[PDB]
């Protein structure tokens, strides 16, 4: 009954599901493909940058940001929103790095991404 | 308020044709007990820079701190920044500078003495001099503390200006910063046979000699002396 459950995210629809955040999947399908290879020794990351026209220049324009000095993030959706998911972890590592003097773990880095991305969906 | 506590000794320094010399002894005293020997008061920062820091070892530990964020910040973004837009020497400078301007506004200063020791990717030198009054100024001859007159005289007689610098080499550089820190040794009450050198050069990058002693001391004419003046 009634009308709506897309209209805000702090809904639940009746099925048990959300709406928006039901929706913003659609949105990462939108852009590239992006691979990360866990290996023994550590990771290789990968993606695919669209050189849409030779209007562009080559190598001069990256998906691949770095966090910290040992982590590398690398996203794919929307890409300015991508940026700001980073931004905001070299905030908190450096929070971190300030507070308890080691490099960030990545199992540490892994739920302070999390709480923050999961945050959102709640207001 | 804050007042000094632990205490260095002295960074010395001076200018040389294709590069600066730095060199700085490993103590932190507790006034009257040398407590800590073998902590280290310059730190290489970047590639090319050495920020040799005196005065007090809480403070220097967290300006630490803020240089190695410096360098995660700078790297950030731009891969082309670790390559001609490095951390020059000026840079590490002028942020060094300018937080100890603000923290002695609020009457609660970082209480530090600083020479920025480099070579610009132009290939000029950079000695600078920046302390807790927020006082700045460049020199051909640098040194902190109580070396400021006491080694600085005796470095300031190899180059006397600005045009003996292209005629001061590796070579006779290297032995005056030797010099003076056996002329401190004598007269310095607060100092360590153990110091820790850099060589900052425009062709080789910089080297980092740790651990060197002071020797060639003078106390052979000591056995002559025998009491103050009505004692013989």
């Amino acid at each position: 009954i009634g009308t709506g459950y897309d209209l805000s995210n702090s809904v639940f629809s009746p099925d048990g599901r959300n709406f928006q955040v039901e929706y913003a999947v659609k949105a990462v399908e939108n852009g590239t493909t992006s691979i990360g290879i866990k290996c023994n020794d550590g990771v290789v990351f990968a993606v695919e940058k669209l050189i849409t026209s030779k209007l562009l220049v080559p190598q001069k324009n990256v998906k691949i940001q770095v966090v910290d000095r040992h982590i590398g993030c690398v996203y794919s959706g929307l890409i300015p929103d991508g940026r700001h998911l980073v931004n905001r972890g070299r905030e908190e590592a450096a929070s971190f790095k300030k507070l308890y003097k080691t490099p960030i773990p990545i199992p540490a880095f892994a739920d302070r991404l999390g709480q923050y991305v999961q945050a959102h969906t709640l207001y | 308020t804050q007042q000094p506590i632990v205490t260095g000794t002295s960074v010395i320094s001076m200018k040389y044709d294709n590069g600066v010399i730095i060199a700085a002894d490993n103590l932190g005293s507790y006034g009257s007990l040398l407590r800590f020997n073998g902590v280290e008061r310059l730190i290489p920062v970047g590639d090319n820079t050495v920020v040799g820091i005196s005065g007090d070892i809480s403070d220097m530990q967290h300006i630490e701190r803020l240089l190695k964020d410096l360098v995660t910040e700078n790297a950030y973004d731009n891969p082309l920044a670790d390559a001609e837009e490095a951390l020059e020497p000026s840079y590490i400078f002028e942020y060094l500078a300018t937080v100890m301007y603000q923290r002695r506004s609020k009457m609660n200063p970082l209480w530090n003495a600083i020479i920025v020791a480099g070579v610009q990717s132009n290939g000029d030198q950079f000695l600078r001099y920046v302390n807790l009054l927020g006082v700045t100024y460049s020199s051909p001859t640098l040194a902190t503390g109580f070396g400021a007159h006491m080694a600085n005289p005796l470095l300031r007689k190899v180059v006397d200006r600005e045009s003996d610098i292209p005629k001061t080499t590796v070579q006779v550089a290297e032995e005056a910063i030797v010099n003076a820190m056996r002329v401190l040794y004598y007269r310095d009450a607060r100092s360590s046979r153990n110091f820790s050198l850099a060589i900052i050069d425009k062709n080789t990058g910089l080297t980092f000699k740790k651990n060197l002693q002071v020797e060639n001391m003078k106390w052979d004419f000591a056995k002559d002396i025998k009491g103050y003046g009505t004692q013989k």
